[PDB]
RNA sequence: UGACGGCUCUAAUCUAU
DNA sequence: ACTAATAGATTAGAGCCGTC
């Protein structure tokens, strides 16, 4: 009827104890709460995997700016806003060749092709995980375009 | 074929953290159409943008960008979703996916139950009472062990309004001490509003109570800071209603708002919907792809 | 932002009162009471409440409606011997009230008659207007042709809309709901078409 | 499946002729 | 016996679309 109540917005903790009700806004300046020391990369997939990875992953702390500021906040760079470093170091490129992804991905049975492409990925991040020493944190599957736009449900 | 799921369905028992990425999107100016333009305007929001892709792979590192604040304690943030099966032969059952909040922050996820008396293919979307002590007491329990005592009360949040058949299964396993309160989200209310004047839509945390059980709630609307509304039109309020229970309805509302900041995925301003389902179904979609799985309470950095 | 305004983040909100419409439609009149008539074999057992002139729905073996018996004379010419004394009358204020429990009938299931006489009542308005209609996936939209209405527009605003070869025409889908109370769920859509006078299918 | 929207287009169910 | 019943008011789903 005649009535709107309006409800007052949260703020969520920052490093030591600030609140900014703003995620982005609050996490440029003022940093994220836990501290990690470094990110252990790895990049699976075609060998255009690493090079367009290689293109961004150097590309996030270094500054770009954005079109309207008000709408979308400055970002300085990964090292300067999360207190760590993305870099390319100790990355693991597994060659997952267009060949071999290839004839796994012209199969006839849609179920096949789903459950193939998921083994020959599955199974080289879990070996890397146990017949290998390299201590991994975040994998990067980079799946190629023509993948996901055609093995789509 | 959406083996995306299944990417993370086989990973859950060596937990292996990932973070399915896309020559399309990591090289946009590269990809174009045929008409020479490219085909997705990607750099000129390369803010959020890389934020998201960062504090995700923040969060798949184990980083905790933000926590909250503004949360009671003894108090947890239910939030469960029925799932189909029908990546399995028949969706004559369908698996639900729960989650819980703290009063620390850690919003954690764990597996939910499967529809065993589920009426035919699509039933009312309810665990049977002979299951119902399981996740209830599970998402107990596990709030037990980490405080030592039983939570003040719990909100399970749900697009599906609850019946009696399950609530009176939940009884004797809840203590008298937990306000077993059930809330309800729906957006499939059709509520609308506008401005008379201007060409920008309400702002968001505005909210309209019907009665004393039920409200309204804009999980999003217009901004006070980015100066534009997260939407282009006017959009749906959340409907938020007790179900079961006695509660305040106000206070609700700062809960249903609360879990709309925080999505460990993305850097937005604000969430159409409380996390604490919309990161329920989160897990849901994954787990249907393979049902080989047992897998425990887990985290989001695998997901 | 000169540092993010100075990495402040300020509120930025005034608190002044702002008059907001909604999308709905309220009530303010309805019939006294609605009529359950008990036709029997006054009304052809085989076909029911599909084909009135007027919105009638059909529970146990009576006919609701919110007109009369003999309201019905031209499709059904047999209803001129019903005697008018066993149709049911019931007044609305009762059922929303929730003072209406009956073995005949129950509170909650007769809210939902009502509004099936009242979804179903705004199709047959439009259709004695200037008003066609194109049948959406889950509900019925009511456009308006192009050309039809003077100078193109209507209140001096749009109503046929020019997309390139393609126009547009914005329809509304309204809906019955009783939840606050009886309201006119009236939806804002639009729909397109191939030349204004045909739909792009 | 960056991630957030939003409805469209389909489908299914229980409560009563 | 149910044979189906047309509708309330609900549910998850896949779709493309924009993402000042």
């Amino acid at each position: 009827m005649k009535e709107l109540i309006y409800i007052e917005e949260p703020k969520i903790l920052f490093a030591h104890g600030q609140k900014c009700t703003d995620a982005r806004d609050g996490l440029a300046l003022f940093g994220p709460l836990n501290n990690l020391y470094g990110i252990k990369s790895g990049v699976i997939g075609t060998k255009q995997g690493l090079k367009i990875f290689r293109d961004y992953l150097d590309h996030i702390q270094k500054p770009i700016y954005n079109s309207n500021s008000i709408t979308r906040p400055m970002f300085p760079g990964f090292e300067a806003v999360f207190d760590c470093k993305w870099e390319s170091t100790g990355i693991t490129f597994k060659e997952v060749t267009n060949e071999d992804i290839g004839k796994f991905l012209y199969n006839s049975s849609t179920h096949k092709r789903t459950y193939d492409l998921v083994s020959l990925f599955i199974d080289k991040i879990i070996s890397a995980n146990k017949n290998e020493d390299e201590n991994v944190d975040v994998w990067f599957v980079i799946v190629p375009d023509e993948i996901y736009k055609y093995c789509r449900p | 074929a959406q083996f995306h799921d299944q990417f993370k369905a086989r990973l859950l028992k060596h937990t292996i953290p990932t973070q399915i990425f896309r020559e399309s999107t990591l090289a946009w100016r590269d990809f174009k159409n045929a008409f020479g333009l490219p085909i997705r305007d990607f750099s000129k929001i390369e803010g959020h943008l890389a934020w998201t892709i960062s504090t995700a792979a923040f969060y798949k590192a184990g980083g905790k960008p933000w926590k909250l604040s503004d949360v009671r304690n003894g108090v947890c943030y239910l939030g469960l979703v029925y799932k189909k099966v029908e990546k399995s032969k028949n969706p004559r059952n369908a698996c639900c996916a729960a989650q819980m909040f703290l009063d620390n922050g850690d919003g954690t996820v764990f597996k939910g139950e499967v529809g065993p008396w589920y009426n035919p293919k699509n039933g009312q979307y309810h665990l049977e009472p002979k299951e119902a002590k399981a996740l209830l007491s599970q998402s107990l329990q596990s709030y037990k062990e980490q405080i030592g005592e039983y939570p003040k009360e719990v909100f399970i949040h749900a697009k599906t309004r609850f019946n009696h058949q399950e609530w009176d299964a939940f009884l004797e396993v809840t203590p008298k001490e937990t306000n077993l309160v059930g809330v309800t989200i729906s957006k499939t209310k059709p509520l609308k509003l506008y401005k008379t004047e201007g060409d920008y839509t309400i702002l968001r945390g505005n909210a309209y109570v019907v009665n004393e059980r039920s409200a309204f709630l804009w999980t999003v609307g217009y901004v006070p800071k980015i100066q534009t509304a997260l939407s282009m039109e006017v959009p749906n309020p959340l409907f938020i209603e007790i179900n079961k229970g006695e509660a305040d309805i106000k206070q609700v509302l700062k809960d249903i708002l609360s879990l709309t900041k925080l999505n460990y995925n993305a850097c937005i301003f604000a969430d159409g919907e409380p996390v604490t389902l919309r990161f329920a179904d989160k897990i849901g979609e994954i787990l249907t792809a393979s049902t080989d799985i047992k897998t425990p309470p887990l985290a989001f950095k695998y997901y | 932002l000169l540092y993010q305004q100075i990495f402040l983040h300020d509120k930025s909100v005034i608190e002044k009162e702002e008059i907001y419409d909604s999308n709905w439609l309220s009530i303010l009149s309805f019939p006294e009471e609605l009529r359950f008539h008990e036709y029997n074999w006054m009304l052809p057992k085989r076909f029911d409440v599909r084909e009135l002139t007027f919105p009638a729905v059909r529970y146990k073996n009576y006919l609701c409606t919110f007109a009369w018996a003999y309201d019905f004379t031209y499709h059904l010419p047999k209803t001129e011997t019903y005697h008018k004394s066993k149709t049911i009358r019931i007044p609305t204020e009762e059922i929303l009230s929730g003072s209406y429990d009956s073995n005949f009938i129950r509170n909650a299931e007769c809210k939902r008659l009502i509004v099936q006489l009242l979804n179903k009542a705004f199709e047959l308005r439009m259709k004695d207007k200037e008003v066609q209609e194109y049948e959406m996936s889950n509900k019925t939209a009511y456009w308006l042709e192009k050309g039809k209405l003077e100078k193109d527009k209507f209140e001096k605003t749009m109503l046929v809309g020019k997309q390139k070869d393609k126009n547009w025409h914005f329809a509304i889908s309204g809906a019955s709901k009783l939840y606050p109370f009886p309201v006119l769920m009236i939806s804002s859509h639009i729909f397109f078409t191939a030349d204004g006078k045909k739909l792009i299918d």
